[PDB]
RNA sequence: UUGACUGCGAGCGUGACGGCGCGAGCAGGUGCGAAAGCAGGUCAUAGUGAUCCGGUGGUUCUGAAUGGAAGGGCCAUCGC
RNA sequence: GUAGCGGCGAGCGAACGGGGAGCAGCCCAGAGCCUGAAUCAGUGUGUGUGUUAGUGGAAGCGUCUGGAAAGGCGCGCGAUACAGGGUGACAGCCCCGUACACAAAAAUGCACAUGCUGUGAGCUCGAUGAGUAGGGCGGGACACGUGGUAUCCUGUCUGAAUAUGGGGGGACCAUCCUCCAAGGCUAAAUACUCCUGACUGACCGAUAGUGAACCAGUACCGUGAGGGAAAGGCGAAAAGAACCCCGGCGAGGGGAGUGAAAAAGAACCUGAAACCGUGUACGUACAAGCAGUGGGAGCACAGCUGUGUGACUGCGUACCUUUUGUAUAAUGGGUCAGCGACUUAUAUUCUGUAGCAAGGUUAACCGAAUAGGGGAGCCGAAGGGAAACCGAGUCUUAACU
């Protein structure tokens, strides 16, 4: 029962030469090479799904402290403003607010000075 | 009851260990052996009894004793035999016929090991006290 | 093959009935007038492989 | 217990431990894959390295070349070298326990009636050796893919049922477990019940 | 005066193992002491060497057709 | 894997006895008798029966798809033949076969029958293997390494008895049992396959399988012995491309034509990957590093989403190996494709699982039998003791609390 490898050997090469599309040089084109890019490219991509989360609450931060300071107030004074007033609207939608609805986002921060005066 | 519908019971049939085919197997690269040494090579290992060059256990002890002769052509007969023989007269002979003792078997002994409810003529071999008591209990008479 | 006994083993122990070996005490073939004589009466006796010495005794002596 | 019969329309007394047992799945696989694995030739071979056509020459020396180091032209490492584990010719039969084997019968039997797969007649003949009449005959009883036993191996009937391919005819001591099971319909006459009775006891 | 005893030994210590150590008490026979008792070497811890082969003495074992014997075993002990 | 042998190490490893296959006994050391008688042999002739060429050998049409039918569908028929091969696709019925039945002028094998020649059986009376057995010395073979060491062989030196005798029974002696050396022949069961025929394969399918599918032990290498490749596939059929055109009366190409197909055109089935191009979209000439990943505009494009691209920006020093520890400036890899490493046999132990169970199971072999027979054996149901031996005990001890 000799067994040939060459129809399983292809498939197995062609689907790490897939998923290396787009890559520099070798690594789209030649599999020892693109092997190691695809499984790097995935060690990142786990790495940067928690990335992401801190990524973006930074985003999120810095939008909140430019918002407030405009309003006359620092991001550390209007967050703990929002937790006296017993406020509980997350970072994600304070940033959406601060720049969509500066109107509304003024109406927080007057909320958040009501708190600690 | 088909040729495409039998199935081997539970359990009864284990995949044999694949050595070096992979990560994933578990057994990948060095295959079970660890790294390096005689035991890791192609034809590795030290022979039976070897500790190190320690005199081994089997030399450093003494030898005794010797092989008797007699232990080989001598035999034991439970009481449970005796009822395997033909005609209820239990002699060397009706032993080896009925496949009790070897053919070379010169000495043969009854000792008192499972039970014998018939009577039997025990003639020419020896017997325990006790199964003396369980032939002459069961109403056989045992023959010097 | 036929596995083969370690004949050297086959003549040191021998099989007790659950399975165990029973030994000759090595230290009492000479130099004997200096041994105290309990020593000597405790080296009379056979003794039984110890737990760790069964799996080589084991090995040597697979008809056991 | 009791077979009916398909031509008289009488009963047939036969043994429970036989045709009445419970099927043991188990069991007879392990029968049929060892009928199976008896039937394997198991003719073949290749080269070693020692076997391998070529001289013991060195191809090249140990060191100096830069050259990966070679032994020897047959080593399996080559295109044209030896076959690493090389198979010889082997014997693939396996050993079936008497009391495995005739149990695995009894089971095998017993589902086949379970199964109304199994028609007892009291004769099954044909005048003369002619396919044409068997297979006449089988038509008529709605018979197709049919394993035939019967006591006496009957010459005219081992004849007309040569070039039917769906039919198989055996005598009583010929049974074999794959063949039952190979089968979708078993006719067997009643002397051969009789006789694969004694054979099973 | 010969307990620097003979047969044993509950139990325990210490070793990977081979081993090494402590031990009341039991049987036999002994010494000392009026007796209770004590004594299985020495205040204790070094003074040593496995196995194989061989030697000497003993032995209610074995003894290659049988009776013996040689040789082997077992117990004591020795040698390089 | 026992008894033994064994720096009693590594290892080596019987026999007795049992079950089977097969079975067969004879002659010379010598004359008489018998007579050419058993018997085999040689050489003829017959009769069967092989082999070496051969002969016959059943049964299908319609319609649909297709380049082509043997395919689909419908309705039939043969089968002691549905093994297999071929035929424009995968055919019981088109062809060659196959089952089955027949066949030899000539040569030849084998088995029987029978002429002839040679052959001496049978009976009687004898005879009964000497530089031999044995021994000393040195070696060797026996499972046995000289050991307490029997038995066998003999290079060397010796040297019996001879049936009232002699050999062997594992030192040796006695007794008993058993055999008769120093002369020879002998079928079968057993071993093997350069070679021939037939058939078979959970054997390979062109880097495999023979080194060799092919004009291969060739080309080629070597003074020589010797070493030793690579290399298969157009199509059903050559129908293998008339003729025209560019070109050097080229190569190569474009038409035409053939064909089901010519990106089947001979550098010919399929036609992957590395590698190299042309075209299109997007990016890219102020920008620093494993080249990705998370975020992300813009542009292009297809139906707010998809697809391509990816300015800018957070994070981010390959893989394997070896190591206390490697981005390491330690090892290995130019890349792709193909191949390339825990197997097989037997024994042994443990686990799972199945059968049977104080039992379980057979080996060789017989059997046409994967059946059935075959229980020779093996393991288990009893141990203790070095052993005799005793035995649910036994050993130790004069004896055990
Ligand atoms: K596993
Ligand atoms: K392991
Ligand atoms: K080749
Ligand atoms: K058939
Ligand atoms: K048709
Ligand atoms: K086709
Ligand atoms: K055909
Ligand atoms: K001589
Ligand atoms: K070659
Ligand atoms: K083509
Ligand atoms: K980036
Ligand atoms: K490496
Ligand atoms: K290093
Ligand atoms: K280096
Ligand atoms: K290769
Ligand atoms: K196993
Ligand atoms: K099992
Ligand atoms: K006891
Ligand atoms: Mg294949
Ligand atoms: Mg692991
Ligand atoms: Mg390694
Ligand atoms: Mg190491
Ligand atoms: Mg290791
Ligand atoms: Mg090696
Ligand atoms: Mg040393
Ligand atoms: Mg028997
Ligand atoms: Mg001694
Ligand atoms: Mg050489
Ligand atoms: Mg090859
Ligand atoms: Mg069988
Ligand atoms: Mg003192
Ligand atoms: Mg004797
Ligand atoms: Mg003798
Ligand atoms: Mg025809
Ligand atoms: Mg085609
Ligand atoms: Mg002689
Ligand atoms: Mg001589
Ligand atoms: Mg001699
Ligand atoms: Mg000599
Ligand atoms: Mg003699
Ligand atoms: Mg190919
Ligand atoms: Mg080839
Ligand atoms: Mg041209
Ligand atoms: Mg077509
Ligand atoms: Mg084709
Ligand atoms: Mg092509
Ligand atoms: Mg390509
Ligand atoms: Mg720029
Ligand atoms: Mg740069
Ligand atoms: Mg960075
Ligand atoms: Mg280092
Ligand atoms: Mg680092
Ligand atoms: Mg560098
Ligand atoms: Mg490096
Ligand atoms: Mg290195
Ligand atoms: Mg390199
Ligand atoms: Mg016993």
């Amino acid at each position: 029962a000799r067994v040939k490898r060459g129809v399983i050997a292809r498939a197995r090469h062609k689907k790490i030469l897939k998923q290396a599309k787009g890559y520099y040089g070798a690594r789209s084109r030649v599999y020892r090479v693109a092997f190691q890019a695809v499984i790097k490219a995935g060690q990142y991509a786990y790495r940067d799904r928690r990335q992401r989360k801190r990524q973006f609450r930074q985003l999120w931060i810095a939008r909140i402290n430019a918002a407030a300071r405009q309003n006359g107030i620092s991001y550390s004074k209007f967050i703990n403003g929002l937790k006296k007033a017993s406020v509980e609207i997350d970072r994600k939608i304070l940033a959406d607010i601060a720049v969509f609805d500066k109107v509304a986002f003024t109406a927080l921060v007057e909320k958040a000075k009501a708190a600690l005066a | 009851m088909r040729l495409n519908t039998l199935s081997p019971a539970e359990g009864s049939k284990k995949a044999g260990k694949r050595l070096g085919r992979g990560i994933g197997s578990g057994l990948g690269k060095t295959g079970g052996r660890g790294h390096k040494g005689q035991k890791s090579r192609s034809g590795g290992g030290v022979r039976r009894g070897f500790e190190g060059g320690q005199m081994p256990l089997y030399r450093r002890l003494p030898k005794f004793g010797f092989t008797s002769r007699k232990a080989a052509i001598t035999a034991e007969i439970r009481l449970s035999d005796l009822a395997k023989v033909e005609g209820g007269v239990v002699d060397l002979n009706t032993l080896k016929a009925a496949n009790i003792i070897g053919i070379q078997i010169e000495f043969a002994k009854v000792i008192l090991a499972g039970e014998v409810t018939t009577p039997v003529t025990v003639r020419g071999l020896r017997v325990t006290k006790g199964a003396r008591a369980a032939i002459e209990a069961a109403g056989g008479k045992i023959e010097e | 093959p036929k596995i083969k006994t370690v004949r050297g083993a086959a003549k040191r122990f021998k099989k007790t009935g659950k399975g165990g070996f029973k030994h000759k005490h090595a230290n009492l073939r000479h130099i004997l007038t200096k041994k105290a004589t309990k020593r000597k009466r405790h080296l009379r006796p056979k003794a039984m492989v110890s737990k760790g010495d069964l799996g080589l005794v084991i090995a040597c002596l697979p008809y056991a | 217990m009791e077979l009916v019969l398909k031509d008289a329309q009488s009963a047939l007394t036969v043994s429970e431990t036989t045709f009445g047992r419970d099927f043991n799945e188990a069991l007879v696989h392990q029968v049929v894959v060892a009928y199976a694995a008896g039937a394997r030739q198991g003719t073949r071979a290749q080269k070693t390295r020692a076997e391998v056509t070529g001289s013991g020459k060195k191809p090249w020396r140990q060191k100096g070349t830069g050259r990966a180091r070679s032994g020897s032209i047959k080593s399996p490492i080559w295109r044209s070298g030896g076959v690493t584990f090389a198979a010889r010719p082997q014997d693939h039969s396996q050993k079936v326990n008497k009391k495995m084997y005739r149990g695995a019968l009894k089971s095998i039997l017993s589902e086949l009636v379970r199964q109304d797969r199994l028609i007892v007649v009291e004769k099954f003949s044909v005048e003369a050796p002619k396919t044409k009449l068997l297979a006449q005959k089988l038509k008529d009883m709605a018979l197709e893919d049919v394993l035939i036993i019967t006591g006496e191996l009957d010459e005219n009937l081992f004849l007309a049922a040569r070039n039917l391919h769906k039919v198989d005819v055996r005598d009583a001591t010929g049974i074999d477990p794959v063949s039952l099971i190979a089968f979708d319909k078993v006719v067997m006459t009643a002397d051969a019940v009789k006789q694969v009775e004694e054979m099973l006891a």
